[PDB]
């Protein structure tokens, strides 16, 4: 809702930024495994919880 | 704004059909920034120092 | 707040602040609306700042 | 326009650099 | 020209307050490089600056 | 008082542009300073030498000539 | 602008374009390139065409023939001025959109071939007026057969400095071939001067013209050494130490003057980070400003010129410019003494300049605002003003961070206007500034060569770091 805490606006921007792709020259790094980011999150087709 | 205008432009639009393929982009086909006035004065260097350059070769040669 | 940030903000840059308006962006950083004195200008202030 | 190699460009150069050379040479040798 | 503990040492409590200062206004200023366009150099200097604001901050703590 | 003020401030303005400009430059460093006029002064010199020489073996030449 | 283009494109099936490089040619071979191109380039300034008999006449553009690069009674008489004075005008026309060049390549390669096509006509227009005007004698006297071999030679001369330059254009060399010619006369000629040799028996006796070398055999032979060190400081009628001071002096201020940008942040408006930089360069018309107040200024002795001889008794005539042929001394040489040209024409020392401080103060007040206002105009015809560049960006899909893409045009607004006009005035006060403390040479001169040499180290550094 509008209305908020501080305290949910604050966890709710921490999910906003941990929600973006991999930068590209982790690709290059020397024992690299990671493709791209596992834990990405859609608004739509997975819920917060809170 | 003068209303009739709407019509005046759909029916001038729907004149489009017999020219697929080459319509025109904009009707208001009518600016150089450069002022015409400036852009003489920038002739008035650029041209005649070529031009110049001979006649004042032309008094030397006499 | 924002009596900290108007008194940060004359001190760093030696400028007179008229008011103060502040809010949280949605991914957490608070935001400044800082208005400076009609004698100062903004455009001058940011110049020297390196904004601009 | 006609497409020409780049030596030829550098050849007709010293062409013409030799045989200007040339001229001096002959000229003054000519008016001896 | 970098700072280093150990010419801070003997250095009296005004004199290392003087130069955490200047760290810090140019520390700010580097801020404003890292929006503004500044060169990769400026941006590698961040880190310098920032390491050496810790510098005197431990030493004089 | 408004023709002088039609004149003065488009040149009032012009000379506060050019501080506001300059104060926005990035200036050469002195390390950069030092580097640029290295590699300017080296091709000053380089450039003058080939010249020089080039010139001052011709001028027998053409001298002979001539 | 079409037919314009077209009634030139038959002219163009004919005339000599050089080949493109095919294979991606090393760094190596591409300054070989330039170092013969170089090399060969002085060779022709040095050899003196075939049939002349006088060359001791006067020279009014004894200025122009350093920034043109131009050896009088050589064979690059001509210089590069049937290009330049070319480029300049092809370019004015373009920005001015009188001829409308498409993004085709062909109409690309009509237009720069078309350049050519007026290029080389200048060519013969001024050597047919070189051997008919008869600057080196009389055709009658000199015969029909050796003005036939001068015109040829000044024609294919001024033709292998085009293939030359174009050959360094199109990858096979470095930079642009015409800077290089430019920069090139510049330090020879300061270098030249400093190390000449060469010693000019002056009535006192056998003096060396070299500013330093002349000081190694006063302080050789004067046994008074501070005598010696004042004599060859203040050789009037030769180059002195204390100009080379001056000389260097100007060659610090242009570097740390040339350096000056505005760095604007962009970045790709398709992938993260890839943060870039597009730099506003201080000189941001570079040389050629200076180069169009010299022409104006040109212009103006011709027209003074011109009326005076005529109608000198017209007050008005009086006003535009008063001519006097002083020959005392040296060669004969018109200088304005009355009129507004006298005004506009350069005070040569501080002592000239401190006798009557109006005509430097008319002098400066001049130089400057011709100087800033050709800077501020040539934007708007370079193609290279806010909304031009704005465009181009967009093309290559970067954009300002934070910034909508019509936005960015307002940004670029904020410096590249001011930075013309300003690039301009300090363009203009370099050369102003490097005459009054008398550089060797000219600070237009000195400027280009040191412009161009960074120029020229700047792609140096690049094609140096790929490798
Ligand atoms: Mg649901």
């Amino acid at each position: 809702s509008s209305h908020k805490t501080f305290r949910i606006k604050r966890f709710l921007a921490k999910k906003q930024k941990q929600n973006r792709p991999i930068p590209q020259w982790i690709w290059m790094k020397t024992g690299n495994k990671i493709r791209y980011n596992s834990k990405r999150r859609h608004w739509r087709r997975t819920k917060l919880g809170l | 704004v003068a209303k009739q205008r709407i019509r005046m432009a759909n029916e001038k639009h729907s004149k489009n059909i017999t020219q697929r393929g080459n319509v025109a982009k904009t009707s208001r086909n009518a600016k150089a920034s450069v002022g015409p006035w400036l852009l003489a004065l920038f002739i008035f260097v650029v041209c005649g120092s070529a031009i110049f350059q001979i006649i004042q070769s032309i008094r030397m040669g006499m | 707040n924002k009596h900290q940030i108007k008194q940060a903000v004359k001190k760093l840059y030696d400028i007179d602040v008229a008011k103060v308006n502040t809010l949280i962006r949605p991914d957490g950083e608070k935001k400044a609306y800082v208005r400076l004195a009609p004698d100062y200008d903004a455009l001058d202030v940011a110049n020297k700042i390196g904004i601009i | 326009g006609l497409k020409v190699g780049p030596v030829p460009v550098l050849v007709m150069s010293l062409l013409f650099i030799a045989s200007v050379f040339m001229l001096h040479i002959w000229g003054k040798y000519t008016r001896s | 020209a970098k700072i280093k503990a150990r010419d801070l040492r003997g250095k009296k409590k005004e004199e290392l307050l003087k130069q955490l200062d200047d760290l810090k206004v140019e520390l700010s200023q580097l801020r404003v490089a890292k929006v503004t366009g500044g060169a990769a150099s400026k941006l590698s200097k961040i880190r310098v600056v920032r390491k050496s604001i810790a510098r005197v901050l431990t030493v004089i703590n | 008082m408004d023709q002088v003020m039609q004149f003065v401030e488009p040149s009032r303005q012009f000379v506060k542009d050019s501080i506001r400009l300059v104060k926005r430059c990035t200036k050469p460093d002195r390390k950069e300073f030092q580097k640029i006029a290295m590699a300017t002064a080296i091709g000053f010199a380089i450039m003058g030498f080939i010249g020089f020489f080039v010139k001052l073996i011709h001028i027998p030449i053409n001298n002979i000539i001539v | 602008a079409i037919k314009f283009l077209e009634v030139i494109k038959p002219f163009c099936v004919i005339l000599p374009e050089i080949q493109k490089p095919e294979r991606k040619i090393q760094f190596k071979e591409k300054v070989l390139w330039t170092a013969i191109t170089l090399f060969i380039f002085l060779v022709c300034c040095q050899i003196p065409l075939f049939g002349i008999m006088s060359s001791d006449s006067a020279d009014p553009f004894y200025w122009m023939r350093v920034i043109l690069a131009s050896n009088r009674g050589t064979l690059m008489e001509l210089g590069i001025s049937p290009i330049v004075t070319s480029g300049l005008i092809m370019q004015l026309l373009a920005g001015a959109k009188i001829i409308e060049v498409g993004d085709t390549p062909k109409d690309r390669a009509l237009f720069n071939g078309a350049q050519k096509l007026f290029g080389m006509i200048i060519t013969i227009g001024q050597s047919i007026v070189y051997v008919m005007t008869g600057m080196y004698g009389d055709p009658s006297e000199m015969g029909a057969g050796i003005c036939l071999l001068i015109t040829i030679q000044l024609f294919v001369a001024g033709l292998i400095v085009l293939l030359l330059d174009e050959l360094l254009q199109k990858g096979y060399g470095l930079g642009s071939g015409i800077s290089l010619f430019i920069a090139t006369n510049i330090c020879e000629t300061i270098v030249w001067k400093a190390f000449s040799p060469t010693t000019v028996n002056t009535g006192r006796g056998m003096e060396f013209e070299g500013a330093i070398i002349a000081l190694f055999h006063l302080l050789a032979t004067r046994t008074d050494k501070v005598r010696a060190l004042r004599e060859a400081f203040y050789r009037q009628n030769l180059p002195n130490l204390m100009n080379l001071i001056a000389t260097i002096f100007v060659f610090a201020v242009v570097i740390y003057f040339q350096g000056f940008r505005v760095d604007l942040p962009i970045k790709s408006a398709r992938y993260r980070g890839q943060y870039n930089t597009y730099p506003i360069k201080l000189f941001y018309t570079s040389n050629i400003p200076i180069i169009l107040q010299s022409a104006l200024v040109s212009n103006l002795y011709v027209i003074s010129q011109m009326l005076s001889a005529r109608f000198s008794g017209n007050l008005l005539v009086s006003l535009l410019g008063t001519w006097s042929d002083t020959s005392s001394g040296g060669p004969a040489r018109a200088y304005p003494v009355g009129g507004l040209c006298h005004y506009l024409s350069p005070p040569e020392s501080f002592g000239s300049v401190l006798e009557d401080p109006v005509h430097a103060v008319v002098y400066i007040v001049f130089m400057l605002g011709s100087c800033a206002f050709f800077s501020k105009t040539w934007i708007e015809v370079s193609g290279s003003s806010a909304k031009d560049v704005a465009k181009q960006l967009k093309e290559q899909q970067m954009v300002m961070r934070g910034h909508r893409e019509t936005s960015m045009v307002h940004e670029l607004n904020r410096y590249i206007p001011t930075a013309a006009a300003f690039g301009g005035l300090c363009i203009g006060a370099l050369s102003v500034l490097a005459d009054f403390l008398g550089a060797i040479g000219s600070g237009t001169g000195i400027l280009l060569a040191v412009t161009i040499i960074y120029q020229y180290f700047e792609i140096f550094v690049k094609e140096q770091s790929e490798v």
